[PDB]
Parts: structure tokens; C-alpha cells; sequence
């Protein structure tokens, strides 16, 4: 998905 | 903008370089979002224009089902609302477009009511977006399908689209380009296109880090930037192994990662950590569990979305049980069900058992990331808030204390959230 620094 | 400019960088297609030095924590630039939307699961504690999080939100008269800072906010936010105010009456609790659709509405309402040059869109524009179309696969031309049906099925009582053909690419360019907005703790507040921030490439060890202001971006130097060099974010988490990390940025982002980080692998065995055990498993026997233990990530994943708490904290348990009996648990896999499993007892509202994780979970963090990392920083004010609720304050300040030291650097000195932890101490 997008970007990010977490989203585990 | 001004000492920064858009260049060629050889087999990374268009970046963005330096044109003066950075020292760590200089912001480079900021960005407002050209399009942006608060996710659902947000709604009632976050105002949708300014990503104000207060009480005492007001209705919107209508829907019911949007709140906003006061008038003002409603009325400024309305152009992009009106896409969204009906349809939630109407279609009532089968409105059910994803984040990505509701994103890509907003975007096409914005090129109707200011089609030239924003202020998002200084060094690179919506439309100058990467799209990767060549690229495209069956699978993810089928995803974009389902998200133009579903942007029709939802939005043509209020939008002006274009053909089919447009339409797939700029959800390939939402894709490409996107940011998830993460409040102080990387919690899910919404998404967002900065054209500006998107500009820049990705590293491992990247020498930026993207900050939220409300709905404004903030770039600010985590490592010392020279003339002539170019800037570098990081669009994945950064705790996994490199072929996790490639894995991941192949799939969405189309490209191998050659970063020092990527190449030397220097943080893998430590990442990946086998126990010291007189029966060691054999090279095959890691194979397995690893293979296991990024099967067991991505079900979690899909299992979060519907599955009770208490069989959550379960499979968290289990995992973590088998996967011990060969990884440390500072093994990057380990970290990522207590780290899960964490997050469970908060909702559980057992705050004890959350507390337990989070001091497992922290030092290896630190080995891990990188410096000035968000991630360390929020698990430090996770740990922080989690001894000041239950009244343990000299261990609540300290961690907070980490924190802010970390969060000064990334958000600037003077950013809304470090008076806010402030005020906690
Ligand atoms: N470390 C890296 N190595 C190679 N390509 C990269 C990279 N980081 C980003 N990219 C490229 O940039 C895309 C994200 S958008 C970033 C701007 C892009 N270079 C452009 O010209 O529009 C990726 O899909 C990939 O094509
Ligand atoms: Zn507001
Ligand atoms: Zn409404
Ligand atoms: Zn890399």
C-alpha cells in the first residue's frame, strides 16, 4: 500500500 | 524549494537533490496536501479538513457522519464533503468505498475547481505523476478496475470523470505517489498525495524523514545532507530483512533497493537472530520458519480485520511460542507478533499485558532502526503513556524524555505533539 513508516 | 531542485537520477527515473547543505533536523521543505481524506475508523475524533485531533467536533447537519474544528472547516472542506455528504445518507451503511477510491475522488474534484498549478505541485505535478502503466500486472489492473466501478458506484451523482484509460492511470499514480498520514504514535490517520514529497526516492537509510502537520507534510534532514546529493525518504517500515523489504517494494513500487543497507546486508543476522542451541536448525529448518513466520504476518493481517481480540492475542501467543524454540526474541519476526500482540491488550484495555510487551519489544527497535527513527520514538511514548496510566512516573517520564529527544529532530523542536507530551510530564 501507500507510503508509511509502519502498517505491519 | 528554493536550494533543492528535481533532477535525473540514473536508473531512479526523477529525485530530488540538495543544492545547499543540511544539518540534522533543518527542515528541507514543506507541502500541503493537494488531496487528502481521514479514514473512517478516525471519523468522530479527527476534524476532516485540518486534521485537528480535539472534542467537541460538529456534526455535519446531514450525513452525520463528518465532523469539523467549526463552520469554517465545514465550509472549506464542503467541495471536497459534497462528494461524500449524500451518498452517506443515501447509501446508509453500505457506503463502503475504500480509502484508495475516496482519495482519487478528491483528486479529480480538485483538477475541475483549480486546474492549474497548486502549491503542492512546485518541482513535480499530479499529472507528471509515475504511473507505471507498462508494468502493470492482471492482478493489480483487476484491483484498479474494482476501484473505478466502485468510484462510479459511489461518486457519479457528484463527479466529473474521465475515460477508463485515464482513470487506470491515476490509480497507478495513487499507488506510486500516495502517503499514509501517522499521527505520534504510526497510527492510520489517513491518505493523502503530496506531489512535492513525492518527488523523492526511496533508501534503507534514507537522510529524511516525512512529518505531518495536520494535512501539511514536513521534510526534515535525519542524516547530514551535502550539495550535489541527492534526498532520500524511506515509503516502507524498515525493521524486516532485506528480501522482505525488496519483496515489498518490488510488488508496490517496482524496483530493487541498492542502498548500503540493501547491499551489505549488515543488519540481517541480527534481524533474523537463531538461538545458541546444541541442536541448531539447519539452514533448511530457517528456511521454514521464516517462511512460516511471513505467512503468519500477512494472515494476521487479513485475521485483524474481523477476528475477536482474545483470538488475536491467540495466534500472537502461538506464533511466538513455536517460532521461539530457534529465534531470539530480539529476532525481527518475534518483534512483529509482540509488537501485534501489544496493540491486542491496548484494545483488551489490559494495560499490564501491553506494558509487558513493549519492554521486550524496545531495545532491539533501537538496534534496528536507524537514528531519529518514528518508530523507536513511538514506542517509547507508547511505553511512556503506558507508566504514566498506571502511575509508575519516574520510568513514564524517561521514556517519554526519548521520545521527545527523537521527535524533536524529526517533527522540529516546536512541532504541536512535542508540547503535547510535554504537558504529560
Ligand atoms: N531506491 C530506488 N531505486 C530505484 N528506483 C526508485 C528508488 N526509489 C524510488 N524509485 C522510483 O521512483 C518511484 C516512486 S515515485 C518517486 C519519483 C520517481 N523517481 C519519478 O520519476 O516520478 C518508484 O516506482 C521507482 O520507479
Ligand atoms: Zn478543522
Ligand atoms: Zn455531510
Ligand atoms: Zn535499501
Amino acid at each position: 500500500h501507500l507510503k508509511s513508516k509502519k502498517g505491519q | 524549494l528554493g536550494g533543492l531542485e528535481r533532477f535525473c537520477s540514473p536508473g531512479k527515473g526523477r529525485g530530488l537533490r540538495a543544492l545547499q547543505p543540511f544539518q540534522v533536523g533543518d527542515l528541507l521543505f514543506s507541502c500541503p496536501a493537494y488531496a487528502y481524506v481521514l479514514t473512517v475508523n478516525e471519523r468522530g475524533n479527527h476534524c476532516e479538513y485540518c486534521f485537528t485531533r480535539k472534542e467537541g467536533l460538529s456534526k455535519c447537519g446531514r450525513c452525520k457522519q463528518a465532523f469539523y474544528c467549526n463552520v469554517e472547516c465545514q465550509k472549506e472542506d464542503w467541495p471536497m464533503h459534497k462528494l461524500e455528504c449524500s451518498p452517506m445518507v443515501v447509501f446508509g451503511e453500505n457506503w463502503n468505498p475504500s480509502e484508495t477510491v475516496r482519495l482519487t475522488a478528491r483528486i479529480l474534484a480538485k483538477q475541475k475547481i483549480h486546474p492549474e498549478r497548486t502549491p503542492s505541485e512546485k518541482l513535480l505535478a499530479v499529472k507528471e505523476f509515475e504511473s507505471h502503466l507498462d508494468k502493470l500486472d492482471n492482478e493489480k489492473k483487476d484491483l484498479i478496475q474494482s476501484d473505478i466501478a466502485a468510484l462510479h458506484h459511489f461518486y457519479s451523482k457528484h463527479l466529473g470523470f474521465p475515460d477508463n484509460d485515464s482513470l487506470v492511470v491515476l490509480f497507478a499514480q495513487v499507488n506510486c505517489n500516495g502517503f499514509t498520514i501517522e499521527d505520534e504514535e504510526l497510527s492510520h490517520l489517513g491518505s493523502a498525495i503530496f506531489p512535492d514529497v513525492a518527488l523523492m526516492n526511496h533508501s534503507c537509510c534514507p537522510n529524511v524523514i516525512v512529518t505531518y502537520k495536520g494535512t501539511l507534510a514536513e521534510v526534515r534532514a535525519v542524516q547530514e545532507i551535502k550539495p550535489g546529493e541527492e534526498v532520500f525518504t524511506s515509503y516502507i517500515d524498515l525493521l524486516y530483512p532485506t528480501e522482505d523489504r525488496n519483496d515489498r517494494l518490488r510488488d508496490s513500487y517496482f524496483f530493487t533497493c541498492e542502498c548500503q543497507e540493501c547491499t551489505t546486508k549488515d543488519k540481517d543476522k541480527a534481524k533474523v537472530e537463531i538461538r545458541k542451541l546444541s541442536d541448531p536448525p539447519k539452514a533448511e529448518a530457517i528456511r521454514d520458519m521464516v517462511r512460516y513466520a511471513r505467512n503468519v504476518i500477512e494472515e494476521f493481517r487479513r485475521a485483524k480485520h474481523y477476528k475477536s481480540p482474545s483470538e488475536l492475542l491467540e495466534i500472537c501467543e502461538l506464533s511466538q511460542e513455536k517460532m521461539s524454540s530457534v529465534f531470539e526474541d530480539s529476532n525481527v519476526y518475534m518483534l512483529h507478533m509482540m509488537y501485534q500482540a501489544m496493540g491486542v491488550c491496548l484494545y483488551m484495555q489490559d494495560w499490564e499485558g501491553a506494558l509487558q510487551y513493549g519492554q521486550k519489544i524496545i531495545k532491539p527497535y533501537s538496534k534496528h532502526y536507524p537514528l531519529y527513527s518514528l518508530n523507536v520514538a513511538s514506542m517509547w511514548l507508547k511505553l511512556g503513556r503506558l507508566y504514566m496510566g498506571l502511575e509508575h512516573k519516574a520510568a513514564g517520564e524517561k521514556a517519554l524524555k526519548k521520545a521527545i529527544a527523537i521527535m524533536e529532530v524529526a517533527h522540529g523542536k516546536d512541532h504541536p505533539y512535542i508540547s503535547e507530551i510535554k504537558q504529560e510530564i
